[PDB]
């Protein structure tokens, strides 16, 4: 059989850091795994745009941060941003 | 014994805000579906889930739809909703 | 050839980074991708999902359940400003609606 | 093949009292249904052209999630 | 002296604003007040002639849409007069107070 | 600065008789101007982040019109 | 070698056939572009242009005028049905509205 | 200088090919281009949406045609797909 991939064992893994002993249903994955993908398209979209307005051929960290800036409203956006800055610098320095 | 009127009625609203399940039968409805798309294509056939999602999107689209139009109806200082109502509500979403 | 480490471990996340850079490889977006931009990508999806997942299990835990449903999920995204902003037109299925009706129906 | 009419006035009703309506007008039940109509039209329409684009003959929930994105509907739960 | 009865001026000025399809709003103004807005989000701003021209083509259409909408729901509880209600109704339809 | 007062009562007024309102109520100008400044707040908030996205001091026209159709407001004439 | 011939008179349009198929390749659309895809896309183009301008030069000219103005587009594309549902959520700069005053409001 | 192509030459050779004693002003020609552009655009973005979706690595004409009935409004969309459809003939064929 071909094999699906799809955003579950990591939103799972996700929720059992932060309500370890919380289940989830499989309508619930379902329609969680549907946000990850819409967030991802909607994100990767944006950034894209952005690259091509500056006749620029690359997406790199700093498009993936305007377009986090322009989707996300208010207050999200910040602490989005700020996750994201944590990721990279430690990702940098192993 | 016998309740005034509209107490049932706040006693519905209550109880259909709290469930999460279909409010209109799956059979005439997916019969429905079917009449619909016959006259796109001709010998065709629906997965349930198709099904399932179109009564889904039909009915949020509905609920969203009457609370437009208890609003306009509220507006025009009424209690009930009257078809022009929905003809404002859909006029002014964009939709005609 | 040392050990595989994978890249998220790297940066301590649980999406997975390499799995995001082959979607951003794949899916027809920009000639080259930064070694960068998969990591802030799954930096931000996991920021998300760890919030929306904990206000639906705050709301499951107000209802004195243990598993997670559509319906508290719906509660969540509904109760929150932001996240009601990004999911305005967004259909959650068997989600319901939010309780609440207009002053002008209650008697007096 | 008069099935429009099996939408019956107590799920509309159903449907308007879960939207927070009290009192409703005898006249609805024909407009609310012209209305589902309209919908179920354009969305059925937009499903069987993908379905059609795909060389199938089922329509699939894909089909259906896609069409409701296209207009702005944009469904969780059916499909990924 | 002569005098015109309330309402004749007003659709006069209907039918000749609907007409015309200039700006409404006057430029120095709003140049002045789309600065002091860009004030608070970055400093030292610069702007084109096109970009102005291009927010208050924007606003006007908007508010115009608005104005619109606001008549259809004054027209609806039985008035002629344009309340702040009818124009929160509007903004609450359309998904944008809401 | 307070220049939303820029924007007298009868621009108002003239905006409302394009849209064809024949009578104006006397307190729809202070809701006009606020419903005018969150327009115009948003608009200039993404013009300005894809500005400065391109390291640039000087706000374009493609900047606000790039801004207008992130919202689903395109507007033809300015590139 | 013969002499060069555009693809646009090949295919008897106007619009640009090459410049298309360039725009579709760099736009990073898909990983391909089929040989027909252009052609088609520049007779689409085409049809829709012309339409435009067939309805705004008459606006034109039951205006007495001989240029066309975004006047004229804009009382083009809003009087047609189609074509306004096409642009229904775009603003035409310097277009004006459409005169239309409610009856209740009439004397 | 540099180089600023657009839809002009085309767009005066259709309006001389439908109203030969007609001209159009540059306010008239930026909208049209803009317009001609945002066409484009919403064709080509549908036509790679529905590559994508059944795994396919080419756009051609059937993801052409299809975006165009998605796309197009009522009888609008039937005429344009004649026009696009003639052409493809008219090219093969030479």
């Amino acid at each position: 059989k071909t094999r699906k991939e799809s955003y579950a064992i990591y939103v799972y893994k996700v929720l059992k850091q932060v309500h370890p002993d919380t289940g989830i249903s499989s309508k619930a994955m379902s329609i969680m795994n549907s946000f990850v993908n819409d967030v991802f398209e909607r994100i990767a979209g944006e950034a894209s745009r952005l690259a091509h307005y500056n006749k620029r051929s690359t997406i790199t960290s700093r498009e993936i941060q305007t377009a986090v800036r322009l989707l996300l409203p208010g207050e999200l956006a910040k602490h989005a941003v700020s996750e994201g800055t944590k990721a990279v610098t430690k990702y940098t320095s192993a | 014994h016998r309740y005034r009127p509209g107490t049932v009625a706040l006693r519905e609203i209550r109880r259909y805000q709290k469930s999460t399940e279909l409010l209109i039968r799956k059979l005439p409805f997916q019969r429905l579906v079917r009449e619909i798309a016959q006259d796109f294509k001709t010998d065709l056939r629906f997965q349930s889930s198709a099904v399932m999602a179109l009564q889904e999107a039909s009915e949020a689209y509905l609920v969203a739809l009457f609370e437009d139009t208890n609003l306009c109806a509220i507006h025009a200082k009424r209690v009930t909703i009257m078809p022009k109502d929905i003809q404002l509500a859909r006029r002014i979403r964009g939709e005609r | 050839r040392a050990k595989a480490k994978t890249r998220s471990s790297r940066a301590g996340l649980q999406f997975p980074v390499g799995r995001v850079h082959r979607l951003l490889r794949k899916g027809n977006y920009a000639e080259r991708v930064g070694a960068g931009a998969p990591v802030y990508l799954a930096a931000v999806l996991e920021y998300l999902t760890a919030e929306i997942l904990e206000l639906a299990g705050n709301a499951a835990r107000d209802n004195k359940k243990t598993r997670i449903i559509p319906r508290h999920l719906q509660l969540a995204v509904r109760n929150d400003e932001e996240l009601n902003k990004l999911l305005g037109r967004v259909t959650i299925a068997q989600g319901g609606v939010l309780p609440n009706i207009q002053s002008v129906l209650l008697p007096k | 093949r008069d099935n429009i009419q099996g939408i019956t006035k107590p799920a509309i009703r159903r449907l308007a009292r879960r939207g927070g309506v009290k009192r409703i007008s005898g006249l609805i039940y024909e407009e609310t249904r012209g209305v589902l109509k309209v919908f179920l039209e354009n969305v059925i329409r937009d499903a069987v052209t993908y379905t059609e684009h795909a060389k199938r003959k089922t329509v699939t929930a894909m089909d259906v999630v896609y069409a409701l994105k296209r207009q702005g509907r944009t469904l969780y739960g059916f499909g990924g």
